[PDB]
């Protein structure tokens, strides 16, 4: 069983995955920093209600994150 | 005509938001969080943040106040949406405050109302948009009168928001 993202860059640039729902948060996390996107300097936003998805541990899975069956996360630079 | 569908009012208010019933978005292959596009009366248009609601009738959309007035459109009138998946973050928005909403008002309307508004919101807006933001001492409106894409962006948090001078009537 696959989650449905559909990916927000920061220079508005959109990306539509699959990953599996049983995969650690972290596989997201990396995902984004192989786009260019690291870590270390961006975040992981869901909107309504806004969840900041970089406050969680990683080695959760992307059920427990709450991003399945689908969401829209956008990617931005941290304050 | 599926994508034709009959205003309800808004629960859970918000600018950005319509709500369809889970159905009419598997119907329209609507997925959540997506960027829509509607269509009201005297050609006026409007682009909003779609979520689904077990709440909502299937050949019903639900929407707010300010939605509706931008769609000029009443409950129980019909309007039409669509899948709007190519709208771009904005480089800049220029907005103006309606002057019978800040006749009073002292204080930096950006600060006060339109940082909070919009951060990260990823609001989408559109040119001609009226809205309503609280925060303050009272409620502010503010029109949109130009955005850069036109005529209509995401407002990201590299979108440029520009509050010029003199309020505006209608």
């Amino acid at each position: 069983p696959k989650a449905q993202l559909m990916l927000r860059y920061p220079d508005g640039k959109r990306e539509q995955i699959t990953l599996p729902e049983q995969a650690k948060l972290l596989a997201l996390v990396k995902h984004v920093q192989s786009k260019g996107y690291p870590n270390e300097r961006f975040e992981l936003l869901t909107n309504f209600p806004r969840r900041k998805l970089s406050h969680l541990d990683y080695d959760i899975t992307m059920q427990e994150a709450g991003l399945c069956p689908q969401e829209t996360v956008f990617v931005q630079e941290r304050n | 005509s599926p994508n034709r569908l009959i205003v309800d009012e808004a629960i859970n208010e918000d600018n950005s938001v319509v709500s369809l019933s889970q159905p009419k978005m598997d119907e329209l292959q609507l997925f959540r969080g997506d960027t829509v596009l509607l269509k009201g009366k005297k050609r006026r248009e409007a682009v909003c943040i779609v979520l689904s609601d077990d709440t909502c009738s299937d050949e019903k959309i639900r929407m707010n106040r300010v939605v509706r007035n931008n769609l000029r459109v009443r409950l129980g009138d019909v309007i039409s949406i669509q899948p709007c998946p190519d709208v771009k973050y904005g480089k800049r928005i220029h907005v103006l405050p309606i002057d019978d909403t800040v006749e009073g008002i002292t204080g930096n309307l950006f600060e006060v109302y339109l940082k909070p508004y919009f951060l990260e919101a990823y609001r989408p807006i559109r040119k001609g948009d009226i809205f309503l933001v609280r925060g303050g001492m009272r409620a502010v409106e503010f029109k949109v009168v130009e955005t850069d894409p036109s005529p209509y962006c995401i407002v990201a948090p590299d979108t440029v928001i520009h509050c010029e001078g003199e309020p505006i009537k209608r």
